[PDB]
RNA sequence: AGCUUUGCGCAGUGGCAGUAUCGUAGCCAAUGAGGUCUAUCCGAGGCGCGAUUAUUGCUAAU
């Protein structure tokens, strides 16, 4: 609380289902798009 | 399926293998009424004109021609065999069997890929060629 | 357009889909702003907070071009707005159709 | 005031023409029939030459109440009808049925939005004895124009048999009345005959292609509209060309039985069903066979330039080298796995920076540069 | 007598581009090809197909 400088609330953070599903779909489309891609290309996409 | 030329007796398929020297003979052994055989007998339709230069496709019903079942192991529902200058061109897939494609696929580019690879390896004079794609899985995920 | 709309304060502070604040810092600022209110966490009288999170459904598709041109002529001269709304009206082409 | 007195002589002439046309309905049941068409065409030209000035007067007088509506409603008669309907108070635009019969819904909404933000002020009662009088005489002149339109359309079965069959007598009348007569348009190129009655419709925040640009009565004729929208322009050019070919014939009154008109119609229909003919048989060439061992090739300045374009530039070849056992900070956050290797690396390489090459500079095509020249 | 303009030929020197050249006993075309600005204006080729190492030859190595 900026006016009083005291811990008055508590914000619990979480990743929503939409973001988890989007990341899972991204990994899926990385994996399925691996007909001839090198291992390095796949892992670079994974790290990114 | 029905559009591609058909072979009726044992002599005709041997002649079709022998009556060509500068292309590859891709024979689809099986039953054209099979759901599996009809899945890829339309892929072979969609590329018959494209591969005219280096491939000719004949269809054979093993019931109509019960002469190659025992020798070439015609007991899977659908089989594809490649012949070059009267020589069965072995092809190394991801699957254990390296003499045939005993499953019907879906993409019209990969079959031309395999046929052109077979032709390329047969002009050199090999007996076993290596497919580009690996079929030890289905890449599904 | 963006440089001018920043030089002259066109977009108000509440419209920050993407401001100088990154989205996580946007979340932090928004939460701290909720907390910083005078009596936000007080309910003795029986008051209550409510919070609505929605989105304008099919906002992009339901934009009438002529009305958009009329709204755009307010902030920019007529020629540029006409160029915008003419650019929006254009043939979309797929493989065949 | 002056315009109303000017139309008085034109009003008397129009009454005389009405008496002649009513008699034409009885005489056709020493003052020949063709002259009753020629003088009527002159009279309709004159009533148009008065409609334009009365529309200008209306725009000048009504600009005090609403100075933007003329820029939004281009067509004259539409402007007179709109200023007659809206009146001084513009609150009569919401769900107004008679506005719809004149204006497109899009332009209805644009003029309503402009009516919301108006800097014009209300008009006095004196302005309402001028503007409404002018609107009434404008509607009267339009009624006279249509009442002679029907007569001219009926009589082009005789006055211009060749032109009245290619396009139909209705559009034939619409294109001969506005052109100033058959003799006038006979001196007119087909390119200009296309733009006969081509309204400069105000694009309502749309692509200029959407609101037909450079479109004339010939483009709105029944013959061209039968064709798909893509071929209409190509059809409009041809039909207007054959229209002027028949017009030059009809000006001097040859082939009154329509032999040249029928020939031109036959040519138009032949071109039309040639354009609509389905595409022919196209062979699907097979893919080329895999190549053999070796083939002899030529070499010279062209091959040298090909080797220069595709050659490994020193900056390119330096980027391929990727060092060994030297972690580097991941450049290009948005996509890692893009490391420049020895390019700009302290591991190895030249002391001086690898200078950029000029042969690899991006270049535009010849035809695209031609498009750039023409566009500018 | 020279000077000089324009088109078409023959060669010569040099520059530049190879995502482009070429064919048209295929079709249409100044009786209008084709039109984005500017359209009572503009106004010459366009389309479809075929050849192709994105014009084609030799010599030269391997």
């Amino acid at each position: 609380n900026e006016v009083t400088k005291e811990r008055t609330a508590q914000c619990f953070l979480r990743v929503d289902d939409e973001s988890m599903q989007r990341f899972h779909n991204r990994v899926r489309q990385i994996l399925m798009a691996s007909g001839s891609t090198t291992f390095t290309k796949i892992v670079n996409k994974w790290n990114t | 399926s029905y559009m591609l030329p058909h072979l009726h007796n044992g002599w005709q398929v041997d002649q079709a293998i022998l009556s060509e020297e500068d292309r590859v003979v891709v024979i689809r052994f099986g039953h054209d009424w099979d759901p599996t055989c009809m899945k890829m007998d339309e892929v072979l339709y969609s590329i018959a004109e494209k591969v005219k230069n280096f491939a000719v496709i004949y269809l054979v019903d093993i019931t109509e021609v019960p002469d190659f079942n025992k020798m070439y192991e015609l007991y899977d529902p659908c089989t594809v065999m490649f012949f070059f200058r009267n020589k069965h061109i072995m092809i190394d897939l991801g699957t254990g069997n390296n003499n045939k494609i005993n499953w019907a696929m879906e993409d019209k580019q990969e079959m031309v890929d395999i046929i052109e690879t077979v032709y390329r390896g047969a002009r050199k004079g090999r007996g076993l060629v290596v497919s580009p794609k690996d079929y030890s899985t289905k890449y599904r995920y | 357009l963006w440089y001018e709309a920043d030089k002259r304060r066109l977009f108000p502070p509440w419209i920050k889909p993407a401001d100088t604040e990154p989205p996580p810092l946007l979340v932090y600022k928004w939460c701290q702003g909720i907390n910083n209110l005078q009596d936000v966490w007080e309910t003795s009288e029986g008051e209550c907070n409510v919070m609505l999170e929605s989105r304008f459904e099919k906002m992009y598709e339901k934009i009438d071009l002529t009305l958009l041109n009329r709204l755009l002529r307010l902030i920019v001269d007529h020629n540029i707005a006409d160029y915008m709304t003419a650019k929006n009206n254009v043939v979309i082409n797929y493989k065949d159709m | 005031a002056k315009l109303w007195d000017s139309k008085m002589f034109a009003e008397i002439m129009m009454k005389i023409e009405e008496y002649i046309s009513k008699q034409a309905k009885a005489s056709e049941v020493a003052a020949p029939e063709y002259r009753v068409i020629v003088d009527a065409n002159n009279l309709t030209v004159e009533i148009e030459n008065e409609l334009n000035i009365i529309h200008k007067f209306i725009r000048d007088k009504y600009s005090k109440r609403f100075p933007e509506l003329e820029s939004l409603v281009p067509n004259a008669l539409d402007y007179i009808r709109t200023v007659k309907e809206l009146g001084n108070s513009l609150d009569k635009c919401k769900n107004n049925e008679n506005l719809q019969q004149i204006l497109t819904n899009a332009t209805i909404m644009v003029v309503s939005v402009t009516a919301s933000t108006t800097q014009g002020q209300q008009l006095s009662e004196e302005e309402l004895e001028r503007l409404e009088e002018a609107c009434d005489m404008a509607l009267e002149l339009n009624a006279s124009k249509h009442r002679i339109y029907e007569y001219v359309e009926s009589r082009m079965s005789f006055i211009a048999p060749n032109l009245s069959i290619i396009i139909g007598a209705s559009t034939a009348a619409k294109i001969m009345g506005v052109a100033g007569g058959l003799t006038n348009l006979s001196k007119m190129p087909a390119c200009n005959i296309m733009l006969l009655g081509a309204q400069r419709k105000t694009l309502s925040g749309f692509s200029s292609t959407s609101v037909l640009p450079h479109t004339g009565y010939i483009y709105h004729s029944d013959i061209v509209q039968s064709l798909p929208p893509d071929l209409r322009r190509k059809a409009a050019r041809l039909v207007a060309a054959k229209c002027t070919l028949a017009a030059r014939v009809d000006s001097f009154h040859e082939s009154t039985e329509g032999k040249v008109g029928y020939e031109l119609k036959d040519e138009i229909e032949r071109k039309f069903d040639k354009w609509q003919e389905p595409p022919p048989v196209k062979q699907v060439k097979p893919l080329p066979a895999p190549l053999d061992g070796q083939r002899k090739k030529r070499g010279g300045r062209r091959y040298r330039k090909m080797k220069e374009r595709l050659g490994l530039t020193e900056i390119r070849k330096q980027a391929n080298r990727m060092s060994f056992g030297e972690i580097e900070e991941d450049a290009y956050q948005e996509d890692l796995g893009f490391s420049l290797g020895h390019l700009g690396k302290s591991g190895s390489g030249r002391v001086r920076q690898t200078q950029v090459n000029e042969a690899t500079k991006a270049r535009i095509s010849k035809t695209l540069q031609r498009t750039l020249q023409k566009q500018s």
